[PDB]
RNA sequence: UGGUGAUAGCUGGUUACCCAAAAAUGAAUUUAAGUUCAAUUUUAAACUUGCUAAAAAAACAAAAUCAAAAA
RNA sequence: AAGAAAUUCGUAAGGAGCUAUAGAACUAGUAAAGGGAAAGAUGAAAGACUAAUUAAAAGUAAGAACAAGCAAAGAUUAAACCUUGUACCUUUUGCAUAAUGAACUAACUAGAAAACUUCUAACUAAAAGAAUUACAGCUAGAAACCCCGAAACCAAAC
C-alpha cells in the first residue's frame, strides 16, 4: 500500500473527472446555482446593456405566469408579463414594420409581415435571450426555461424598456440588437414564396408590363447526366433576369426569384442596412 | 475597478482558504477559473483588466 | 536606534520565518536524476617577550609595576601562552621595542639580551635569569592542578651540562652567576653605556627589587618541599625530619 | 501502479505538547549554569558516540572500542570484516 | 509519486494514435514529439504554400481575361498599384467587373508602355503612362 | 560453505527544468583511453595601452619576419 | 602501509527506521555437507446467506478490414484521397540503407570522503567550552569524488 494521503485525494479527484465525463449533470438554472443575486444582477444587466430600465417594471416583464403558479403552490402549503408583453410585441411589429418599409418600399405589405413574423418568432427572441443571459435572470418555474414564456418576457422587457427609456431608444435597442439579425438572411429565406413565375406575372401585370418571353441563354452538358441551363427572362424582347438551373424549367423557376429580389429591390448589390446612425 | 465597471458582479468571499482563486462568468455562459496563489498586486490588476477585455 | 522600530512595526516572528542567512550555504549535487545521473628537541624553543609587547603592559596596567615581573603572572594574564604539547623549553625576548620601552621594573627572564639587560638595568631595573625544567615550568605555568593531583612541592631541577656556563656566567646574571663580580659587572656596564650606574642598594624598595627564590625553590613565595592546604587556603609544611634529607638530597 | 480506494482517517497533533513545549530548554545550561556542565553532557545515545562524532569509519572504530568486549562473538566477526571494507574505501579511494 | 499522471500527460496527447503506440508509453512519447515537431516545420512553408497558391489563383483568373500573370503585375507596378495577391484573387471572383476594368487598365498600360518603350521617351507620356 | 561487495587500465548501465560560458598544439611517460611539463582556457587582484593595420631599414638578393605614426 | 610512549586527562523505552518486490531468508529454517521458498486482506455482528470498491496496467470483448505506404503532420465540408516526412536508444566521428539492445504491463534498479582555498558570520592582537594557531589572526557554518559482471585463489567440512 502506497503511503501518502495526497496520493489518495489525487485519486479521488481523478475518479471524479472520470465519473463526470461518463455522467455530465443535468442543468440547473443559474438562480439555485450559488452566487446568484437577483437584485445586483438586474443591476448589471440594465448598466451592462447601458440602457436605462425601471427596476419594478423590468421585474415584472421577467415575471412569468407560470413562475407565480409555483410561488403560488409553495404559499398555499403579484404582476404578470402580459401587459408589458402585449405592449412590446405591438411596438415591435409597428417597429419592425416601419424599418422594413424605409428599405423596401416595393416590397410587398405581404412581405413585411412574413418579415416581421420571422423577426418576431419565437426561435429569433429566444436566441437573443438565451446568449444575454436573459433566460437566467428570467423567472420561470421549469428550467431550461420554455420558450414561449421566454418570449413573452422578451417583449414585456420591451415593453418595459419604452417606459423606461421612451421609443426612441427602444428603436435603437430594436436596430441594434433584432434588426442585425437579418444580416446574412436571404429575402426568400425569411418570407416564402411559392409560385415564382405566378407572382412575377402577377408582378408584372399589375405594373402593365409585358411578360418576359423565356429563352436559353446558355446551355452545356444536356445530354450528361449533370446538365447545366441557363434560362432568361426576356420582356419586350430585353433580359429583365437571368437564373442557372440544372433542367430548364430549374433554371426559369431560379430566374422568377432573381426577377422577384429586383421587383422588390432586394439585389445583391443593394445598399447596406446602417446600424451607426445615433439617430 | 468596481466604479470603473459596474456592470460585474464581484464577490469577495474571505474564508480558510488553501489557495485563493478567482472565478469570471460571462453572458454567453463562459466560466474562467484562475488561481491567485502567491501573486502581488500587480499581477493581479493586469490579470483582471485582460478578463474584463 | 531605527531598526529596533522597524522591528515593531515588522510582524511577529515565528520559528518557520526563520532563513539563512544569503550565500551562507552553498548547493548540492544529489543523483536523483540525469544532473549526477551518468557519470632539535634538545634545543629549547625559546618563548620571547617583545619589548613593546613588554611596554604596553606595563603602560596598561596590565602588570603592576611595583609588583616584581613574573612569568607565572603574565600566563595569568594571557600575556604569553605556553603549551606543554609544544614542549616549550625556553623564555626569550624579541629586539621588537628596544626604541619604544622606557621603563624601569624588576624582572626575572630565562634568557635576555645583553643590550637589553643593561639599558634596563640604565633605567634602575634589576635583571635576572633562572632556569625552570620544561615539565616543571609546565607545573609553574599552572600550579593548582598538581594540588588538585595530589602532588607536593618538588625542588626546582638545575640547567644541563651545556647550559651551566650560561646561567653561571656573571655577564648573563644567572642565579647561578657568582656575585663577586656583581658589584663589579654592574659597573663595567654602566662604563660601557656612560650612565650613572644607580645602586641596587639606593632604592628604597631594594629588599623588594633584589629578592629572589632559592635555586631548588620553584616559587617566591613557597619553599620547594611544600605543600598546599588548597580547599582550606592554607599552606602546609613537612614537620618530618627524614624528609628535610629528602630536599638536601 | 495502482493507488487506494479509500480515504485514510484525519489525523489531528498537538503541537503544544510537554516534549515539543519543552524541546531545547536547558540547552543554554554551560552559558547559564557557569559552564559547569557541557551541553555536550546532555547527549544520551549509543555510549561510543556521546558527544562524539566522526566519519563512518571512525564510528564503527569507535564502537568496537567501546563494546567490544561486551558484544557477541558472530557480531564482533562481522564488525572485524566490515570495518575492513570500510578502510579500503575510505583510505585508498 | 505523480508518475502516473505523468504518463497521462504523454498519453492525452497520444489517445488519437493508432496501435500499440497508443498504449505504450515508449512509443507514444516518441509518436507525441514527432507530431509536435511535424507541426513547427509546416508553420513556416505553410505561409509559402499560401502565397503560391494566391498566385496561381491569379494567372487563371488573368489567363481567363487572356491576360498572362507577369505583364498583369508589371503593368501595375508601373502604375503604382499595391494590391497584394491575396486581395487581387478575392477581386477577381467578388469583382469581376472590377477585374475587367483591373484587365483593361493593365491592357491599355501595356499598350502605353510598349509604345513608350518604342518611343524611347521622346514622345509624351501617355494619359495612363502619366504619374 | 566461508574469505567475498575477491580482483579486472576491460564490457555494459547509471532517473526533473532553466540561464550563462566553452577547444583532437609542443615535450616526455610499461607512455600514446591516463598523467606531468610548456601552451591554452578560467577566476581574483595590480595598472595601461591592446587588436587589425602598418611605411620606410634592414635581413634576403643589392606579404609576410620584424613594427613610427596613424586610422 | 604499520605505528607506541613519556606526560597530562576520565565519579553518574525510543527512531525526520521499513509496511507483503520494502523490513529478518521467514507466515519458515517450514515446504550428504549444504542450499532454501511461495503466500494473506468483509463487517460492530455471518446465531446479520460473505463486503465493497475501480471511464483505473498490459491482455481481450463490446465494434474485423476497404488502392497510397515509420502511419504523423499541415489541413479540411469530409475517417481514408491532397501535400510533407529515411523508427528509437547506444555507439561509432560532428555520417548510417552501418552495428548493438527492446513482446508488452507493474514494481525494483547505480556519486559516498574537507588537507587547502573561496564564500557566510562571531570575537580580535588576540580567537577556539583543556591538548589549536597567530606581527590580523582565529573560531564556526556551507562547499567532494557510482552500480552490476569474470576466468581465478585458499581454509574448513561433506
Amino acid at each position: 500500500v502506497k503511503k501518502g494521503f495526497r496520493a489518495a485525494f489525487r485519486f479521488q479527484k481523478e475518479l471524479e473527472r472520470w465519473r463526470l465525463l461518463r455522467c455530465p449533470p443535468p442543468p440547473v438554472r443559474r438562480s439555485e446555482k450559488p452566487n446568484w443575486d437577483y437584485h445586483a444582477e438586474v443591476q448589471a444587466f440594465g448598466s451592462r446593456l447601458q440602457e436605462t430600465f425601471s427596476l419594478d417594471l423590468l421585474k415584472t416583464a421577467f415575471i412569468n405566469s407560470c413562475y407565480i403558479k409555483s410561488e403560488e403552490a409553495k404559499r398555499q402549503s403579484l404582476k404578470d408579463n402580459q401587459e408589458l408583453f402585449e405592449q412590446g410585441l405591438s411596438f415591435s411589429h409597428r417597429c419592425l414594420t416601419q424599418f422594413l418599409e424605409d428599405e423596401f418600399p416595393d416590397l410587398p405589405a405581404e412581405g413585411t409581415e412574413s418579415l416581421v413574423s420571422f423577426l418576431t418568432g419565437e426561435a429569433v427572441v429566444c436566441h437573443v435571450a438565451r446568449n444575454l443571459a436573459v433566460e437566467q435572470l428570467t423567472l420561470s418555474a421549469e428550467f431550461p426555461v420554455p420558450l414561449p414564456v421566454l418570449r413573452q418576457t422578451f417583449f414585456a422587457v420591451i415593453g418595459a424598456l419604452l417606459q423606461s427609456s421612451g421609443p426612441e431608444r427602444a428603436a435603437l435597442f430594436i436596430r441594434d440588437f433584432l434588426i442585425t439579425q437579418m444580416t446574412g438572411k436571404e429575402l426568400f429565406e425569411m418570407w416564402t414564396v411559392v409560385n415564382p413565375m405566378g407572382l412575377l406575372v402577377e408582378e408584372l401585370k399589375k405594373r402593365n408590363i409585358s411578360a418576359p418571353e423565356s429563352r436559353l441563354t446558355r446551355q452545356s452538358g444536356s445530354t450528361t447526366a449533370l446538365p447545366l441551363y441557363f434560362v432568361g427572362l426576356y420582356c419586350d424582347r430585353k433580359l429583365i433576369a437571368e437564373g442557372p438551373g440544372e433542367t430548364v424549367l430549374v433554371a426559369e423557376e431560379e430566374a422568377a426569384r432573381v426577377a422577384l429580389r429586383k421587383l422588390y429591390g432586394f439585389t445583391e448589390n443593394r445598399r447596406p442596412w446602417d446600424y451607426s446612425k445615433p439617430k | 475597478f468596481a466604479r470603473r465597471n459596474p456592470g460585474v458582479v464581484v464577490y469577495v468571499n474571505p474564508r480558510p482558504c488553501a489557495m485563493p482563486r478567482i472565478v469570471a462568468e460571462y453572458l454567453n455562459g463562459a466560466v474562467r477559473e484562475e488561481n491567485v496563489n502567491s501573486k502581488s498586486v500587480e499581477e493581479i490588476k493586469s490579470l483582471v483588466q485582460k478578463l474584463a477585455d | 536606534g531605527t531598526s529596533l522600530d522597524l522591528l515593531r512595526s515588522l510582524p511577529r516572528v515565528s520559528l518557520a520565518n526563520l532563513k539563512p542567512s544569503p550565500n551562507s550555504r552553498k548547493r548540492e549535487r544529489r543523483p536523483r536524476d540525469r544532473r549526477r545521473g551518468r557519470k632539535h628537541s634538545f634545543r629549547h624553543q625559546y618563548q620571547p617577550l617583545s619589548l613593546r609587547r613588554l611596554q604596553y603592559l606595563i603602560d596598561l596596567g596590565r602588570v603592576d609595576p611595583t609588583q616584581p615581573i613574573d612569568l607565572t603572572q603574565l600566563v595569568n594574564g594571557r600575556g604569553v601562552t605556553i603549551q606543554p604539547l609544544k614542549r616549550d623549553y625556553g623564555v626569550q625576548l624579541v629586539e621588537e621595542g628596544a626604541d619604544t620601552f622606557q621603563a624601569k621594573i624588576n624582572i626575572e627572564v630565562q634568557l635576555a639580551s645583553e643590550l637589553a639587560i643593561a639599558a634596563i638595568e640604565k633605567n634602575g631595573g634589576v635583571v635576572t635569569t633562572a632556569f625552570y625544567d620544561p615539565r616543571s615550568l609546565e607545573i609553574l605555568c599552572k600550579p593548582i592542578p598538581f594540588f588538585l593531583r595530589g602532588q607536593p612541592i618538588p625542588k626546582r631541577m638545575l640547567p644541563p651540562e651545556s647550559l651551566v656556563p650560561y646561567y653561571t656566567d656573571a655577564k648573563n646574571r644567572g642565579y647561578l652567576a657568582d656575585p663577586a663580580k656583581f658589584p663589579e659587572a654592574r659597573l663595567e656596564l654602566a662604563m660601557k653605556f656612560g650612565y650613572v650606574l644607580p645602586d641596587i642598594t639606593k632604592d628604597e624598595l631594594f629588599r623588594m627589587l633584589s629578592a629572589r627564590k632559592d635555586p631548588r625553590q620553584i616559587f617566591f613565595g613557597l619553599a620547594p618541599g611544600w605543600v598546599v592546604n588548597m580547599a582550606d587556603k592554607k599552606i602546609l609544611k613537612p614537620t618530618d625530619e627524614n624528609l628535610l634529607k629528602y630536599y638536601s638530597s | 501502479a495502482f493507488v487506494r480506494l479509500t480515504l485514510p482517517p484525519p489525523k489531528v497533533v498537538d503541537r503544544w505538547n510537554e516534549k515539543r513545549a519543552l524541546f531545547g530548554v536547558y540547552d543554554n545550561i554551560g552559558i547559564l549554569g557557569n559552564f559547569e556542565k557541557h551541553p555536550k553532557e546532555l547527549i544520551k545515545g549509543p555510549v561510543w558516540l556521546r558527544g562524539w562524532r566522526g566519519n563512518e569509519l571512525q564510528r564503527c572504530v569507535r564502537k568496537k572500542k567501546f563494546v567490544g568486549n561486551r558484544m557477541f562473538i558472530e557480531d564482533l566477526h562481522n564488525l572485524n570484516k566490515r570495518i575492513s571494507y570500510l578502510y579500503k574505501h575510505f583510505n585508498r579511494h | 509519486t505523480d508518475r502516473y499522471w505523468r504518463v497521462q500527460e504523454v498519453l492525452k496527447h497520444a489517445q488519437h494514435f493508432r496501435g500499440r503506440k497508443n498504449r505504450c508509453y515508449r512509443l507514444a512519447v516518441r509518436a507525441v514529439t514527432r507530431a509536435f515537431v511535424k507541426c513547427t516545420k509546416a508553420r513556416r512553408l505553410k505561409k509559402r504554400n499560401l502565397r503560391t497558391l494566391w498566385i496561381n489563383r491569379i494567372t487563371a483568373a488573368s489567363q481567363e481575361h487572356g491576360l498572362k500573370y507577369p505583364a498583369f503585375i508589371v503593368n501595375l507596378i508601373k502604375c503604382q498599384v499595391e494590391l497584394n495577391r491575396k486581395v487581387l484573387v478575392d477581386l477577381a471572383i467578388y469583382e469581376p467587373k472590377t477585374f475587367k476594368s483591373l484587365a483593361a487598365l493593365a491592357k491599355r498600360r501595356q499598350q502605353e508602355g510598349f509604345a513608350a518603350a518604342l518611343g524611347d521617351g521622346k514622345e509624351p507620356e501617355g494619359i495612363f503612362s502619366r504619374v
